[PDB]
């Protein structure tokens, strides 16, 4: 039993003895080798684990209602109060005064080109590591009683992060093919996508200007979106829900922001406990929350006068204190803590202190897991937010985007990079949660170094010798996926290289050359000028799309690698005959387990 | 053979063409079996081994990936003083192997496929009839820790 | 400690024992079952510690190696003057953990290296070697060529 | 009583066994192959041998070029970034304390890095003093002294970033001085000047040599390429000897003073007393050093030794950035203050090791502090909390909450401070290590 | 505080800071549908950021009214 | 007053749905056993 560990022959006085509580044996069964009788006082009687089977009763299930109800009957009279507020009557509930203003030809046409892309690339995708992984999880799921690990941790559960296994055993159900199982991965990135075109390009910079009239800058951030999308987030990894929950958050904060209201505030922070609750890199969602902090409580100690300082924070922290009855439906705080104190124990965790080895095995030899067009996502958003930090440190202004969503969007992404430092593991593949705001990031600083490299020539050298600095870096690594996907890939087991030469150096070679142009001006300056850039038509368009041609360049090259393997190798096995062949004849059809052929003697 | 190293010779056997079946026609989408990590996603009609009532379910075949990712991460991510399933498919269990091609790609070392014998047949050591009930605990109690020791 | 299988060569300080001892015996259990888990042991004897500075003088050649030559400034290395080397008579070498992944790793032969050279005709054997009073610190080795 | 670096039997054996080769060798790795694009420096010690090869006797350059760089440093480099650099005990205090606390774990043994920190420095003071008078001759022999310095190691490629940095006033010389005296006699003394290392490179040597000696080096050895840089910092955050508690530090102080100065004079175009362009060099000296220290064979750790000398006066000029005075609003310097908490937390999370015989008798050579059951990384991260947690409550407070004399007594300098508990540590760490 | 003084002089600020557009071009005889771009988020945000420094309670049933910049001018005369 | 009303709402809804959704981790379970 616990705390001991024993044997005792009965009638010999030096047959006793007892052992520590960890000198416990294994069970696997019993196997004598007596073969006799059924005699009285032979018996054996083993009691088994099972502390994770829980189910909550008459109670929790009461309450568990009760709670709910309660929360939403406070929303409802935050929101009556918002209401109240702004001189209505609460009889014209959201009664629009001012007509709808219409969309764009070019912003209907980058849709069009995103979401066909990210149609096409889940049929010849790359499946990322980890979904064997969660689907045998949510495979074995229904039949064990609870979402169990099943490949380590002594078949411990997963009980604060499993609210997303319990769906994926939902459809693992109906189907368990990868065309079906993969789908929220993608209406995650079609509405990720969706948000930032129609609310976000529009928030920041909403006038005759720019970031919402430049159309360079809806398809850079088209293109950065893509790719930062698609080397990242197409498995079954819950990255692609904590990049919409993200963004969600921020659009909630700004509208409360905005509208001087107070419910969808309440609403993000429902919106961030539950995105918190996906995976342990999920504090990610509480960043937005951070930042538009300051200009929630001037609203707070701005109407106190009519309502007090007690009915706002009541319903504020009521909508924090929901996420308990998603988290504990079963497995009470008890089994929460002995899962994750095994987890702790057992497995690899890394410390704060280390959390600077996660750009380490992003930019290292080989390692497919921090391949070329990973090391491109990570160091565009790098590059993009730098820019637009010293852009707006120096210059306050930027005339043709607004400041206080700009200034949001930077600290909302420092503190997330920065809230990453307290995560147990400290992968590669957890960069793609930034997604949503890589698009974003990328139209902000295609839309300034169009402005601030337009009235100079040294500005306008320094960004392309940047940009190729950028490449060079990135195209240094393996062109590698993960297991499968490397069935006929270009490059996946050495760097590119042209003819028997690496690119890499080519890259830097122009890079030196640039730079040396670049201080070439800047020492000229002073015997010319350096405003003298007439932009007529030409110059236009010649500085804002360096950032445009170099992502668009990236996803071609990460689409036609895939569409050549799949093309040229046939009928061979590639990850994306399987999918066309689950396609058509119903969805029944075995991907490998039929281009295997055995030999059984 | 002309290398007098004491590390260079080759040990063959005679030839054979072999007669091939698919692998869906040999394990078959009913029996149990232990997919690995990696080669879990691309064989979505084999089902793996339940666990019942804390109480696992023998497999009878094994899919592994290829050889430089079974001998950095599948051997080592599902130990035993770990607490993976070799807790019990090492106890319980003798492995074999099966010769494995892939159709058509003669040059690509796609993973393995191994049998499972057990070492104490069941004809002379059965299941359990392991008993099942029911209790109320409450939500703070603990008895004691899990031996999540290696 | 960690590597116990290596013929090690335990060591009681006499100044702990009281003054007045008469005799000593060994004692050894082995007590688990694993059969990894096992035990050897020869009879105790009372060492006669010479210096260093004097068994190796301040003339013969030494090999020592490139982490052990600011600590010892007077054993006078192995030279070499139109391409033919010199043969030592014994090697210096920091501690197991430094000599295993830093200097045989180093100067091996496959990289050049002095221990292509030592290694076909010298045949070195290790030496029983102790700190004047640091009886639980391992400063390195020092070994014998034949 | 200070500890020694890691290369000093490597150096110490390839210099006594130099003068019976007749060549200086590396003796131990390559076969038999010289040193000799690079190593004019090593013929000094394989002439200091012949005296004796004590301890306290080769170990005097090393010692010379510490002193040198303090004499410099304090009286040419900080009464040239305005008048508020000097006049100012804390900026030269923390320059002290920082010099001291970057100098002690690396620049003690034998390796050159500190003469390649007095020739990256005698290059910076040469060229700054030239661009005061619109001479040439200090910008002649700045190049003399960066030839010099780069022919010493392949990481002597410094001094280059210095002269790069002063390049833009100082062709307002060389133009002025064009229209002067023709222009031939402005580019034959600096090429004449420039192209003199290599009678001191090929004086033993021939070409073929030292390209045989290159390919030999280059097949064989550990030569990695540019694109692996990080390796250099992944070394630095592991809890083994290289990188601990003493060789973490150097590094850090100097990396957070250069990135907080960087915005601080960004939005802050004009600061009275500070003499912005000689500031604005001191950074970009940095930054070159740290790209050039890219294209080198090796990267080690040992490389951190050469910011001894410029992360002293980029302590120094923080200190005065960062001052009540400049920063004027509570919140920003409790920043700065919840900064310095998290660096040392960060810094204090590895062992307390030194190298071969320098770990003898050192109180946590094998393991982290932890004083009292708990480390003292948790202290200096409960402390950072704490300083956080009254940052971020002064973000939400009518700009005149934390005005007090006590917030602004412990705010006036806290780089020195720090520097000198972190010299203090060193020093008691080898007094306990020789009592004991 | 009367008319063209501060009337103009911080409803050309409060529009800068809300939507990005320059003072340069914020003159009373525009109005906000037709010359600037001001849909119905950034008007609300514009009459609620007027209220904090000039505190005037612009309810939502009475912005629908106000078509030009100058007719907030009007308006808030009105109300002095 | 339809402002009270509102106001209270907010308050006793608040109250009530913070010390409920509080103690659901530690509510009685039903739990399975297994015995050989
Ligand atoms: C947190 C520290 C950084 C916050 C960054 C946020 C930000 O940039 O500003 C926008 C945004 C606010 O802007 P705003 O108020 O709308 O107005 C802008 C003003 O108009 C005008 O703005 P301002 O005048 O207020 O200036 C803002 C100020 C910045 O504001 C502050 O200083 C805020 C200080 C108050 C709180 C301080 C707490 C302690 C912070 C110590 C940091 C230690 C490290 C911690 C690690 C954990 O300006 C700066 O940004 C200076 C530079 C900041 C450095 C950016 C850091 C980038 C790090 C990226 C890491 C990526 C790793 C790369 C590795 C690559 C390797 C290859 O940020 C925040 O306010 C966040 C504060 C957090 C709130 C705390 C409340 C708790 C509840
Ligand atoms: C982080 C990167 C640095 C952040 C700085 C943001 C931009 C600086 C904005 C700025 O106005 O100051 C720069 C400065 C203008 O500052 P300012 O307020 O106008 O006053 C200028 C001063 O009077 C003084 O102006 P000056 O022209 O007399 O002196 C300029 C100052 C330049 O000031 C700076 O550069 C500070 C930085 O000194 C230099 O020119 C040194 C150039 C350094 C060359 C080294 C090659 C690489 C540099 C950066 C590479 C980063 C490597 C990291 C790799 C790590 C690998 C893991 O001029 C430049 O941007 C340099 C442009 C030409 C560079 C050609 C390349
Ligand atoms: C002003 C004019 C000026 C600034 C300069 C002119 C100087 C000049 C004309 C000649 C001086 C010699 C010279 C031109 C050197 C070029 C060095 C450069 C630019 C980069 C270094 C890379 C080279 C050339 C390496 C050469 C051979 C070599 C060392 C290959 C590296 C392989 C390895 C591992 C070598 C040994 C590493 C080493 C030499 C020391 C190790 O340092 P450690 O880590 O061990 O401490
Ligand atoms: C693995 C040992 C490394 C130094 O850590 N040796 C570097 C070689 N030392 C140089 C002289 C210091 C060679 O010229
Ligand atoms: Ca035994």
């Amino acid at each position: 039993d616990t705390g001991g560990a024993g044997a005792d022959f009965m009638g010999i006085p030096g047959g006793a003895g007892t052992l520590p509580p960890e000198k416990k044996p294994q069970v696997g069964g019993i196997f004598t080798d007596l073969k006799v009788g059924a005699q009285p006082g032979l018996s054996a009687r083993v009691d088994i684990d099972t502390r994770f089977i829980t189910t909550p009763g008459a109670l929790k299930k009461a309450v568990m209602l009760l709670g709910v109800l309660a929360v939403l009957v406070a929303m409802v009279g935050l929101a009556a109060l918002d209401r109240l507020s702004r001189g209505r009557t609460l009889r014209d509930w959201l009664t629009r005064y001012r007509p709808r203003v219409r969309v764009g030809f070019a912003s209907r046409l980058a849709d069009a080109a995103v979401i066909a892309t990210l149609l096409l690339w889940h049929v010849i995708g790359a499946t990322s590591s980890d979904d064997g992984y969660l689907l045998t999880v949510a495979r074995v799921a229904p039949k064990a009683g609870y979402v169990a690990n099943y490949y380590r941790y002594f078949g411990t559960t997963e009980a604060p992060f499993d609210w997303y296994t319990s769906v994926l055993a939902q459809l693992a159900a109906v189907s368990t093919a990868g065309v079906w199982m993969r789908l929220p991965a993608t209406l995650a990135g079609i509405a990720c996508w969706l948000i930032v075109s129609r609310f976000v390009l529009r928030r920041l910079g909403p006038g005759p200007g720019g970031l919402a009239s430049n159309r360079v800058a809806v398809f850079t951030a088209g293109a950065v979106f893509l790719s930062a999308w698609l080397p990242f987030n197409n498995g079954l990894r819950p990255e692609p829900l904590i990049a919409l929950g993200v963004l969600v958050t921020w659009v909630l904060v700004e509208r409360s922001i905005a509208l001087g209201r107070l419910a969808p505030a309440a609403v993000a922070i429902i919106v961030a406990t539950l995105t918190a609750t996906l995976a342990p890199q999920g504090l990610i969602a509480l960043a937005p929350l951070l930042t538009g902090a300051r200009a929630i409580a001037q609203r707070i100690r701005r109407r106190r006068a009519t309502d007090g300082l007690l009915a706002p924070l009541a319903v504020l922290a009521a909508a924090l204190s929901l996420i308990t009855v998603v988290v504990f439906r079963d497995q009470t705080l008890a089994t929460v803590a002995e899962s994750a104190r095994i987890k702790y124990k057992v497995g690899p965790t890394i410390a704060w202190y280390q959390d600077f080895l996660r750009y380490y095995f992003l930019t290292v030899e080989s390692n497919v897991e921090g391949s070329m067009s990973r090391r491109f996502a990570v160091l565009v958003l790098l590059f993009c937010l730098f820019g637009v930090l010293f852009v707006l440190l120096r210059r306050g202004r930027v005339a043709g985007l607004a400041s206080g969503p700009a200034w949001r969007l930077i600290g909302t992404t420092a503190v997330g990079l920065l809230l990453l430092t307290f995560t147990p593991t400290k992968w590669a593949v957890q960069f793609g949660a930034f997604a949503g705001l890589a698009g974003v990031l990328g139209a902000v600083t295609a839309f300034t170094f169009a402005r601030i490299g337009l009235h100079s020539r040294r500005n306008l050298t320094l960004y392309v010798t940047a940009l190729l600095f950028v490449l060079a870096w990135a195209t240094s690594g393996i062109n590698g996926w993960f297991y499968v996907g490397n069935y006929g890939v270009p490059w996946y087991d050495i760097q590119p290289v042209i003819a028997s030469h690496p690119v890499t150096s080519m890259f830097l070679t122009l890079s030196i050359l640039t730079g040396l142009l670049a201080a070439w001006y800047h020492f000229r300056m002073d015997y010319a000028g350096h405003t003298e850039v007439k932009d007529n038509r030409r110059n236009r368009i010649l500085a804002s799309t360096p950032l445009l041609v170099v992502a668009v360049i990236m996803v071609a090259g990460e689409v036609g690698s895939m569409a050549k393997a799949a093309v040229f190798r046939y009928p061979l096995y590639t990850t994306a005959k399987a999918n066309l062949t689950a396609l058509s004849t119903g969805l029944s059809s075995c991907a490998m387990a039929d281009d295997v052929l055995a030999e059984p003697d | 053979d002309p290398n007098l190293s004491p590390e260079q010779w080759f040990a063959f056997t005679p030839p054979r063409v072999p007669v091939l079946e698919s692998l869906q026609r040999l394990i078959g989408s009913a029996t149990p079996v232990l997919m690995d990590i990696a080669t879990a996603a691309n064989f979505p009609c084999q089902r793996p081994f339940s666990e019942h009532l804390g109480i696992a379910e023998l497999p009878q075949y094994r899919i592994l990936p290829d050889h430089k990712q079974t001998a950095a991460s599948s051997n080592l991510w599902q130990s035993s003083s770990t607490g993976g399933p070799f807790l019990f498919t090492q106890a319980l269990l003798r492995t074999s192997t099966i010769a494995t091609y892939l159709r058509g790609d003669w040059y690509r070392d796609w993973g393995s496929v191994e049998q499972y014998h057990r070492l104490v047949p069941a004809d002379q050591a059965p299941d359990a009839v392991v008993e099942e009930g029911v209790i109320t605990v409450p939500g703070w109690g603990r008895p004691g820790p899990i031996r999540a020791l290696p | 400690g960690e590597q116990p299988k290596a013929w090690r060569n335990l060591r009681f300080a006499r100044a702990k024992m009281p003054a007045d001892a008469v005799a000593v015996r060994v004692v050894a259990e082995d007590l688990s079952l694993t059969p990894e888990d096992w035990i050897a042991v020869t009879p105790p004897r009372v060492p006669d510690l010479r210096s260093l500075q004097e068994y190796v003088g301040s003339t013969q050649p030494v090999l020592l190696d490139w982490a052990v030559g600011l600590a010892f400034p007077c054993q006078q290395p192995m030279l070499h003057a139109n391409g033919i080397a010199e043969i030592p008579k014994f090697r210096i070498t920091p501690d197991y953990s430094a000599k295993k992944l830093d200097t045989d790793t180093w100067e091996d032969g496959t990289n050049g290296g002095l221990l292509g050279i030592t290694d076909l005709l010298l045949r070195a054997h290790v030496m029983a070697t102790y700190l004047s009073r640091d009886w639980a610190r391992d400063w390195g080795s020092l070994r014998k060529f034949d | 009583i200070g500890a020694n670096s890691s290369d000093d039997g490597y150096i110490l054996g390839m210099a006594r066994v130099a003068d019976h080769a007749g060549y200086m060798s590396n003796y131990f790795r390559w076969f038999g192959s010289p040193e000799d694009p690079f190593g004019w420096y090593y013929n000094l010690l394989a002439l200091m041998t012949h005296v004796s090869d004590a301890s306290l006797w080769m170990r005097l350059p090393d010692l010379a070029a510490g002193l040198v760089c303090w004499l410099l440093l304090s009286r040419e480099v900080l009464p040239r970034l305005g008048p508020a650099v000097e006049a100012s005990k804390p900026a030269y205090w923390a320059a002290a304390m920082v010099l001291l606390t970057a100098w002690m774990p690396f620049n003690n043994g034998l390796r050159p890095e500190g003469i390649i920190a007095l020739g990256s420095l005698v290059t910076y003071v040469l060229i700054e003093r030239s661009m005061r008078y619109s001479r040439l001759t200090p910008a002649a022999l700045a190049v003399v002294t960066a030839a010099f310095t780069l022919g010493v190691q392949p990481t002597g490629l410094i001094a280059v970033a210095a002269l790069v940095a002063g390049g833009r006033p100082m062709l307002r010389i060389l133009v002025r001085r064009h229209r002067l005296v023709g222009t031939l006699p402005l580019v034959s003394p600096m090429l004449a000047a420039g192209t003199v290392i290599l009678t001191v490179v090929f004086a033993d040597q021939t070409l073929s040599t030292v390209l045989e000696a290159t390919r030999v080096r280059a097949k064989i050895g550990p030569s990695q390429a540019w694109y692996t840089e990080n390796l250099r910092y992944y070394y630095l955050i592991l809890p083994t000897v290289d990188g601990s508690l003493s060789r973490r530090f150097g590094f850090l102080i100097t990396a957070l003073c250069l990135f907080t100065a960087v915005f601080i004079m960004l939005r802050r175009k004009r600061i009275p007393s500070v003499a912005r362009g000689p500031a604005w060099r001191l950074m970009g000296v940095i930054f070159g050093t740290m790209f050039f220290l890219m294209f080198t064979p090796t990267k080690w750790v040992h490389h951190f030794g050469l910011f001894a000398a410029v992360g002293a006066a980029m302590a120094a000029l923080t200190t005065v950035l960062v001052s009540p005075s400049v920063l004027r609003w509570s919140r920003n310097r409790m920043a700065f203050l919840a900064a310095l908490f998290f660096l040392l937390a960060l810094c204090w999370a590895t062992t307390n090791g030194w190298w071969y015989v320098s770990s003898y008798g050192v109180p946590f050579n094998s393991a982290m502090p932890k004083i009292d059951g708990i480390t003292v990384s948790t202290i200096f991260f409960a402390l950072f909390a704490i300083a956080a947690g009254y940052a971020a409550w002064l973000h939400f407070a009518p700009r005149g909450a934390g005005e007090g004399r006590l917030i602004r007594a412990l705010t006036t300098a806290p780089v020195p401070i720090v520097a000198g508990f972190m010299a203090a540590v060193f020093v008691a760490s080898m007094v306990a290590g020789i009592v004991r | 505080a009367a008319t063209q003084e501060e009337i103009i002089a911080g409803l050309a600020e409060i529009i800068e800071e809300v939507t990005g557009i320059e003072p340069s071009e914020v003159t009373p005889e525009k109005s906000f549908v037709d010359d600037l771009d001001i849909d119905s988020l950034s008007m609300v945000e514009i009459a609620v950021q007027t209220e904090d420094k000039y505190g005037v309670k612009i309810p939502d049933e009475d912005l629908a009214g106000l078509r030009t910049v100058g007719d907030v001018v009007a308006y808030i005369q009105k109300l002095e | 007053r339809s402002h009270r009303i509102a106001r209270l709402a907010a308050v006793v809804s608040g109250i009530a749905g913070l010390l409920l959704c509080g103690i659901v981790p530690l509510l009685p379970v039903n739990q399975t056993t297994a015995t050989i």
